[PDB]
């Protein structure tokens, strides 16, 4: 290496010399105005298509809260217009009516009664709407032991610490640890639309309402009933503690699986019943709802929802108008920039720079 | 008292000396972490996320995973660690070669030189160094091929010199020339302790049984290199790091940039808005958990414990919103500048063909400053001229002589002082005539041109002789004085011989003592002893330093030579002066002792011998003056015309005369024929005050038009500049220099070149650039911002201490206009985009506290958010920050007005910083309120009445966010290359494929159990594919319509150039 073949001349490739071929985009009026009229041309059929899909949805919402106070006990009085909401293809003649009913040992029940004015060919779904309930709270969304949901007999000292307030009561492992299970919505629905006056019943399905992964991961526990205790808010349905027969099966209990999926907003639906076999003929129906969950716990409301289904969820024109808003802004500036080009052009030379 | 024994390895091994190992590696496998962590955690972003991770380790506080921040911290830490380790590999690779070269050591057991390695060299081993190979250690010269034992070494590396030196050997040790007789040499070598003085040595060698004195003339440094002698026998004294090459270590200063300071202000801006977002949420939380204490009974809150609730909730929103300060920014901006320096130092237009010296950026932290330079502190000799000298004219005893009189001024009118030109033949006739009175003057003049200098001659096979002079004007005086009579033949220690081509005789002048030419001294002297027995002194230098040493008793050539210096400098010729003085032996007997004490002083030598040298230069008899030609470099008139057309002011700091710089300035298109020169040539401090006052008031008495301010130039010499730099007058000097388009300083001292640069930068806000060559403007380069060094004939002293080493001056027209405007515009947008992409996502975490009771719940997954700043949004910054060109390079030089864009700061400021920040807030709100209207009650799916949830909705937010972030970069880019299609559309397809794979495999390993069933409810839902089409267009319709408007009906300078570039 005495001579030292250095030759520090850099290569003449397009990369090292920054001579790579490229494309320079220019915003010429001939390359922008056709683009604005094109977006408006394709977003208008899609926009009017999504509002028609949301228009064909037929639903009915009955706020059954305040039924143990404002509803009658001896007869079916009309529900205040403040609560009922509905959308149907035909006009409704009879206003929905409700009546309170109590059973043995003080078991109240709200007996709603509505009218379906048209044959709904689409399948029927029934949710319940809970308002002002914050399931997206940081202390609440993570409060559940993921290993007990799988069915393992986790000891006390190995329990998840994310359920610290509700955990290891009276030196016994609370089996459904957490705030999500302890705060479960425990109202019961009739599971059948009792037809009234020349109308047959309409049975509803309770199975296959949760996610497919939930049924797979929620498995029957393997604890002993002499080493576990129910959560505090469940000491009414399971008094005297847990036994070999009272022990629930969380694999079949789909109402438990639907509740454990925390929602994103304080206004959320939860599926409970559905029917996809036959159509719903026109007539008058009745829904029995056991009143167990007080609205004083969360300060919100409780509703009874009966909807169908569409391509974009059910009855919502938020996505439909956005396609029309964007098509509207493009058509707006598409004409603004057009007349500005025809009347007052730039005429700022061509090759003469500003300096 | 260091004691060294010749040979006998068992004797000197007991002292415990070092080994010849060289290592410049900072990071080693023994103490890597104890110094790398202390260096990495010294910055702001790294220390901030260190405390964030330590805070995140408390229970029931972290809104995400416990290792979502320390995991990201280690990723950017090893990316910085691998680059800190690669540079140490190159340092270790370079140190391996210095320990791999060969070095033959005399082995007494073999009676011959046995080849070994440098690391095997021990103190006391006799080594044999061949020609053109460097010296391994500090070795004294014992013998060589020359009959006396001398050698010619090139002591570069440690210094910036390129010329040769001469080291002579003692007469006692020069006898041992044979290899076999080396075994008879024995004795002690008493030497000094390892020091750092490169020009001092006081050893003592006891050859055989009698001691002989040593001298610094018998010591070769490690960084030296043998040049002409065939072989040298050396005795090692200092080895390893104890040698004067590495023991005298150096330090490098750290320079901060303008963009670095603006970044520091933008970080404080984000840190303030961080505490605001934290306090807003922490206060809203503590008032809602107290007001609505009944409607939140299903949470089992603490209740009476609310003093610590604010502190625990303060830590929660600290960890949640800590992602607003991107840690990927500091590592990205460091690699962008490092990569841009690579693309700059690898260009053909910045490569010099005559000498293989490409542009190199030694400090890549100052690359963006090239697009915003306003002042240039240049230099004349070498920087503006080719620095190749040619003797053309002369003047002796008041008579001027040239070859071939041009035309008109042939005859001499003799109007007092002789004006005109003669022939060189008339000089010879006037010389050989013994009847003339000025004949001895001409003889003493010609002997001055070929004796007083310090040039080493070289003989070739063709019979000719070549002079290797350190200074290019030295070779002009030797060759100019030789091709007409007195030729310089051979040089040897303590002797200088010349040959008179007229009579054929040879004279031997005993070089008794010399004095080196210093750039501050501006004068060279050399005292000889003529063969007649007299001791005559010679001196030469500038007129501003010799005329102060003259006398008036017997000196009548002063008024004649002074007028000849005026007409020489008026043509652009580099002139000098000549003087002489005959000294006696009574005074030299004492002055010699003074010079010896000044040479062997351990205190200081760079200034001590300068004072002892002027002690003998009392009187001087001016003999005459010389004139040398020097032409400008190629393309320099075009670059200076273009640099001034871009709005850059050029200051020239020359150490030469005044009229020379003015003439070369008009030819260099720096000045003009209609430019009004404002000369300031004063003699006293009070005279400079009145001159500065008369300058400033005459300027403000009338308005300055465009044609008037453009035609101003300040010319101030060195003596006048020394007064105008005082604290009282520095304000008067600075206010008058800002009005003239060009400034020409003359006769400037080396240290005065730094005071001018420091005064302008400490009383202004503009960025300064200093370009020069040689050891006289090294302080000018270290004092400015962007220092540029030229590698010329003066050596390599200024090209190593600079930040950018350029072959010549022509390359500044592209290094600043093209590579400067690009580097500024690239790094500016890359940082503004890095702040926007990070705010457009993590701001949805703030609009969500209004929907979860101010709890601090994450909207997206813990690990999906960490991949945002690591995988999916780390390539668009690199493309737009390295491979982006907002205007063609062919048009960037045709219209130099574009340089004013970055010069003012039109691409990067705090006002524009807030524009990108509030643009992130706007896009953050569009995707937030847009999705909550579509996923109203979660009833947005069409799959047997099932509903989405918290995590199935956070994915739509995360996906729509990156489509708008990457969609923004599409409008920002100007050039669409192949690297762009991989970083902007390619990063999108990366996420559309990485998510179905990540969410279907990793939940099974207990990594992200929130994505167990989200793939079906998102990719399988027809609403997820419709929100990704309308929301990005709805949020980017503002930028698309605004870009069309500003380009069409409100264009700027480059908005019209980019249109001409497109359509032509
Ligand atoms: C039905 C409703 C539809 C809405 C549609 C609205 C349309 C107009 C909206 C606002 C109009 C206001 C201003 C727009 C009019 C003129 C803009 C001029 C000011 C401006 O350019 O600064 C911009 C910041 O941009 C915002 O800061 C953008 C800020 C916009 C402010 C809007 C309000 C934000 C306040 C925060 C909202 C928070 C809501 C909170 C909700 C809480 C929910 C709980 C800077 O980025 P830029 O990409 O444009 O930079 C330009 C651009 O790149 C290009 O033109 C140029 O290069 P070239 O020419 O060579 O390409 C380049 O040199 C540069 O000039
Ligand atoms: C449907 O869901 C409802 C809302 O969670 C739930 O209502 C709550 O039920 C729990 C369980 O009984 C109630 O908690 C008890 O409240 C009484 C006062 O009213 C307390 O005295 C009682 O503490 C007792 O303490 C004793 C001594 O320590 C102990 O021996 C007893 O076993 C018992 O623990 C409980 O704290 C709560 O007040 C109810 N209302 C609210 C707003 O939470 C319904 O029971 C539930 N229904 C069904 C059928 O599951
Ligand atoms: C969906 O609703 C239809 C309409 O009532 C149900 O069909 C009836 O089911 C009951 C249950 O045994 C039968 O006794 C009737 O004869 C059925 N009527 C007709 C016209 O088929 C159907 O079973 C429901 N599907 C469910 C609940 O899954
Ligand atoms: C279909 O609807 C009928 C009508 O309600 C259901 O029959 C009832 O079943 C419950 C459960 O055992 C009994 O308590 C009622 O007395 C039954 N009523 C009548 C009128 O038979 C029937 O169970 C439903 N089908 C299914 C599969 O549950
Ligand atoms: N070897 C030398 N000996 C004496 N004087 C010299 C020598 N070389 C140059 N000179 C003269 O002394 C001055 C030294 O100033 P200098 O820093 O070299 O200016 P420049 O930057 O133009 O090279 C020069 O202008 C010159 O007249
Ligand atoms: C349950 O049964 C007894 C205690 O009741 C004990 O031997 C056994 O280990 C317990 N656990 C299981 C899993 O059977
Ligand atoms: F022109 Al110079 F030092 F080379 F002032
Ligand atoms: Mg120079
Ligand atoms: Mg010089």
């Amino acid at each position: 290496t005495k001579e030292g073949p250095t030759s520090k001349k850099p290569p003449n490739t397009a990369f090292r010399q920054q001579r790579l071929k490229a494309w320079q985009p220019i915003l010429s009026p001939q390359s922008v105005l056709p683009l604005l009229i094109f977006v408006a041309c394709i977003f208008t059929p899609i926009g009017i298509g999504l509002i028609v899909s949301a228009t064909k949805v037929q639903d009915l919402t009955i706020d059954y809260s305040h039924c143990d106070t404002k509803a009658s006990t001896t007869a079916f009085e009309d529900i205040p217009k403040k609560y009922i909401k509905y959308h149907f293809k035909s006009k409704v003649e009879n206003k929905p009516q409700w009546r309170l009913t109590e059973n043995e040992n003080g078991e109240q029940s709200c007996e709603l009664q509505f009218e379906i004015p048209n044959d709904i060919k689409k399948s029927i779904f029934i949710y319940y709407k809970i308002t002002n309930f914050y399931q997206n709270h940081r202390r609440y969304v993570q409060s559940f032991d993921t290993k007990q949901i799988l069915g393992e007999p986790i000891k006390k000292d190995d329990l998840d610490t994310s359920c610290s307030p509700i955990r290891s009561r009276e030196d016994k492992i609370i089996y459904p640890c957490g705030l999500i299970a302890n705060s479960m919505f425990n109202d019961t629905f009739s599971q059948v639309l009792s037809g009234i006056d020349d109308t047959e019943d309409y049975n509803l399905t309770n199975k296959h309402i949760s996610w497919s992964i939930d049924r797979h991961r929620f498995k029957t526990t393997k604890y002993n009933a002499s080493d576990i205790v129910p959560p505090p808010n469940w000491m009414k349905k399971y008094p005297d503690g847990y036994t070999d027969e009272n022990l629930p099966d969380i694999h079949t209990w789909e109402e438990f699986q639907v509740w454990m999926r925390t929602a994103a907003f304080p206004k959320f639906y939860k599926l409970t019943l559905k029917n996809e076999s036959a159509s719903l003929p026109k007539g008058k129906y009745q829904m029995n709802i056991e009143l167990n969950y007080p609205i004083s716990l969360f300060g919100g409301t409780k509703s009874f929802v009966l909807t169908t289904n569409g391509a974009i969820g059910g009855r919502n024109m938020s996505l439909g108008v956005l396609y029309l808003i964007v098509a509207g802004l493009c058509a707006l500036f598409g004409i603004i920039f057009l007349v500005k080009l025809i009347f007052q052009p730039r005429a700022m030379g061509d090759h003469t720079y500003l300096n | 008292p260091r004691v060294i024994h010749i040979n006998d390895s068992l004797a000197n091994s007991s002292f415990g000396y070092s080994d010849n190992h060289i290592s410049t590696t900072k990071y080693n496998f023994a103490t890597f972490l104890p110094k790398f962590l202390f260096q990495e955690f010294s910055k702001y972003a790294n220390l901030f996320f260190l405390c964030t991770s330590a805070i995140q380790q408390v229970p029931h506080v972290s809104p995400t995973n416990r290792y979502t921040t320390i995991g990201t911290l280690l990723v950017v830490l090893i990316v910085s660690a691998m680059k800190e380790c690669i540079e140490d590999i190159k340092r270790a690779n370079s140190d391996k070669e210095l320990n791999n070269s060969t070095a033959e050591i005399f082995s007494e057991a073999h009676d011959d030189f046995v080849e070994k390695r440098w690391i095997d060299i021990r103190v006391g081993d006799i080594i044999r160094v061949k020609s053109e190979e460097p010296i391994p250690a500090d070795t004294i010269i014992l013998s060589s091929s020359e009959p006396e034992g001398l050698c010619y070494i090139e002591t570069a590396n440690l210094d910036g010199e390129t010329n040769l030196k001469i080291k002579q050997s003692r007469v006692e040790t020069a006898k041992f020339i044979d290899v076999k007789t080396l075994k008879n040499m024995n004795g002690k070598v008493v030497s000094e302790q390892p020091n750092s003085s490169l020009y001092t040595y006081e050893g003592t060698m006891t050859l055989n049984d009698r001691q002989i004195p040593l001298s610094p003339d018998q010591m070769i440094l490690r960084g030296a290199t043998l040049r002409n002698t065939a072989w040298i026998f050396g005795l090692v004294i200092f080895t390893g790091h104890e040698t004067k090459l590495l023991r005298n270590a150096t330090a490098t200063p750290i320079k901060r940039t303008a963009v670095e300071k603006i970044i520091n202000r933008q970080i404080i801006a984000l840190f303030t808005v961080l505490i605001v977002l934290i306090l807003i949420s922490s206060i809203g939380n503590v008032i809602m958990s107290t007001a609505d204490a009944k409607h939140l009974s299903y949470l089992y809150l603490e209740g009476t414990n609310k003093a610590g609730l604010f502190f625990k909730d303060f830590l929660t929103f600290w960890i949640l919103f800590s992602n607003l300060v991107p840690i990927s920014l500091f590592v990205t901006v460091e690699l962008i500048k490092y990569y841009q320096a690579f693309m700059i130092g690898s260009d053909l237009d910045l490569y010099y063909e005559k000498t293989d010296t490409p542009t190199v950026v030694r400090t890549s932290s100052l690359v963006e400053e090239l697009g915003q330079i306003e002042y240039i502190f240049s230099d004349k000799t070498g920087t503006l001229t080719r620095n190749i000298m040619e003797f053309k004219s002369c003047s002796i005893a008041g008579h001027c002589y040239i070859d071939k009189i041009p035309e008109d001024k042939t005859a001499t009118v003799e109007d007092g002082i002789e004006v005109g030109y003669r022939k060189f033949d008339d000089l010879k006739k006037k010389l050989n005539d013994p009847s003339d009175e000025d004949s001895p003057i001409i003889n003493d003049f010609l002997t001055l041109l070929a004796t007083c200098h310090t040039v080493i001659p070289e003989f070739q096979s063709d019979g000719s002789i070549k002079y290797q002079a350190a200074s290019p004007d030295e070779g002009a005086l030797v060759q100019g004085g030789a091709d007409l009579g007195y030729k310089f033949i051979i040089r040897k220690p303590n002797s200088v011989t010349v040959l008179l081509e007229e009579t054929g005789e040879e004279k031997e002048y005993q070089l008794l003592n010399i004095c080196e030419f210093n750039s501050t001294r501006k004068r060279m002297s050399a005292i000889f002893r003529f063969p007649d027995g007299s001791i005559k002194l010679f001196c030469k230098g500038a007129d501003t330093v010799i005329l102060e040493r003259l006398d008036d008793e017997a000196n009548q050539y002063v008024e004649a030579t002074m007028r000849h210096l005026e007409d020489y400098a008026s043509e652009g010729l580099r002139t000098l002066c000549l003087a002489m003085r005959d000294i006696s032996e009574g005074e030299y007997e004492e002055w010699n002792s003074i010079y010896n004490e000044a040479a062997t002083t351990l205190d200081n030598r760079a200034e001590k011998l300068d004072e002892a040298a002027n002690l003998i230069e009392k009187n001087l008899i001016l003999i005459g003056a010389t004139a040398i030609e020097d032409k400008l470099q190629d393309g320099v008139p075009e670059t200076i015309h273009t640099l001034q057309e871009a709005g850059i002011k050029i200051w020239v700091l020359t150490g030469d005369r005044q009229e020379t710089a003015i003439n070369i300035g008009m030819s260099c298109r720096l000045l003009s024929e209609d430019m009004n020169l404002l000369i300031i040539n004063e003699e006293t401090r009070d005279d400079t005050e009145r001159n500065l006052l008369e300058k400033i008031n005459a300027l403000n008495e009338h308005q300055l038009s465009t044609h008037d301010m453009n035609t101003l130039a300040l010319v101030i010499d060195g003596k006048s500049l020394g007064f105008a730099l005082e604290p009282e007058l520095e304000d008067y000097l600075l206010t008058v220099a800002k009005l003239c388009k060009a400034v020409i300083c003359c006769r400037v001292s080396p240290l005065q070149k730094a005071l001018v640069v420091k005064m302008v930068k400490r009383k202004s806000s503009s960025l300064l650039l200093a370009i020069g060559d040689g050891a006289n403007d090294v302080s000018m380069i270290q004092a400015a911002h962007v220092g540029v060094g030229i590698s010329g004939m003066e050596g390599m002293q200024a090209a190593r201490s600079a930040d950018i080493a350029v072959g010549q001056f022509k390359f500044l027209k592209k290094l600043l206009l093209v590579h400067g405007s690009w580097s500024y515009q690239r790094i500016s947008v890359a940082i503004l985009y890095s702040f926007y992409k990070n705010t457009a996502l993590y701001m949805t975490q703030f609009w969500y506290v209004f929907a979860n009771a101010f709890s601090g719940q994450s909207i997206m997954e813990s690990w999906t958010m960490s991949f945002y700043n690591l995988f999916f949004t780390v390539w668009p910054p690199f493309v737009i920050g390295v491979f982006d060109q907002f205007v063609s390079s062919r048009l960037l030089e045709r219209y130099p007005q574009l340089y004013k864009l970055g010069q003012k700061g039109q691409f990067f400021s705090v006002y524009i910083f807030w524009g990108w920040i509030i643009n992130g807030f706007f896009h953050s709100a569009i995707v937030f309120i847009g999705t909550i209207l579509i996923y109203r009650y979660g009833f947005a799916l069409n799959m047997h009445g099932e509903l989405a949830d918290h995590w199935s909705w956070g994915v739509t937010v995360y996906t729509t966010s990156v489509i708008i972030v990457l969609g923004k970069a599409a409008l920002v880019t100007n050039q669409w290359t192949k690297f762009t299609l991989i970083a902007i559309p390619g990063s999108l397809l990366f996420w559309l494929i990485f998510f179905p794979i990540y969410a279907s495999i990793f939940p099974h390993a207990n990594i992200s159990r929130e994505y167990y069933g989200v793939v079906k409810h998102t990719y399988g839902s027809g609403v997820f594919w419709l929100t990704l089409i309308v929301l990005p267009i709805f949020a980017l319709v503002r930028d698309f319509l605004w870009k069309y408007y500003k380009r069409m009906y409100e264009p700027e300078t480059y908005h019209v150039i980019q249109e001409m570039q497109k359509y032509n």
